[PDB]
């Protein structure tokens, strides 16, 4: 909670996960694909994470150590939902963040990638982007059309892609 | 007659000097919350700085 030094020293400790914790399959994903997936594991661990958040507070003092068997819950969780989007829109889940790469992870870069991939995870893992705390009648800011803020340079892929879409009719 | 005007003044003078030893006590008596800081906001628990809040602060 606290930006580092005049100098400080990074320092490790090649220790273990002492005794009763079980090891988990922890989270090797970078930042541009769980950023992208962000919404996704939301909506599908929501209750989860939302104990974990929960039980963190309850815990006063004892905080960390005491929600370890639910440190273990909600990582995995999200783990297989990369998992299954690893076997489920592989390539346009990558091509956003091969979009989503460049400028700067602004979520303004990559609209014509994103609706290609809304379609692709509610057909098969069959999840929805959700905005909560939007009243009704205000439009979900990557549903809308004409946005004020155009991005920079659409990347070609995804362009292209996005035109095969409305010649597939897939959109 | 007189002893019955001196009984009036010198009970008078009792119930002064039983008013003030009784008023210094109410003086130096531990104080409420309430009365000695904002009377609405009964607690003194200061919960501030609510943007970056951690769930878990309580205790």
């Amino acid at each position: 909670p606290r930006e580092a030094a005049a100098h400080w020293v990074p320092f490790e400790d090649k220790a273990n996960m002492p005794d009763n914790v079980p090891d988990v399959v922890e989270v090797g994903a970078t930042s541009a694909p769980l950023l992208s997936a962000s919404y996704f594991i939301g909506a599908k661990c929501k209750p989860y994470n939302d104990d974990f958040m929960l039980c963190r507070e309850e815990s006063q003092g004892s905080g960390a150590i005491d929600c370890l068997k639910e440190g273990r819950r909600v990582t995995r969780c999200a783990v297989s939902v990369i998992e299954d989007i690893n076997k489920s829109c592989l390539d346009e889940f990558r091509l956003h963040w091969q979009c989503l790469e460049q400028n700067n992870h602004q979520l303004s870069g990559c609209r014509k990638a994103e609706a290609l991939l809304n379609k692709c995870v509610f057909t098969k893992l069959n999840l929805e982007k959700k905005i909560p705390g939007l009243r009704p009648d205000e439009e979900p800011v990557f549903l809308k059309k004409d946005p004020w803020i155009k991005p920079a340079v659409d990347d070609f892929k995804s362009v292209r892609a996005y035109a095969e879409a409305k010649k597939n009719g897939t959109l | 007659d007189i002893l019955n005007e001196e009984a009036k003044i010198v009970q008078a003078l009792n119930n002064q000097r039983e008013l003030t030893i009784k008023m210094h006590e109410l003086k130096r008596e531990e104080k409420d919350y309430a009365h000695s800081y904002s009377p609405l906001f009964s607690d003194p628990v200061p919960q501030g700085g609510s943007i970056g809040k951690a769930p878990g602060s309580s205790r």
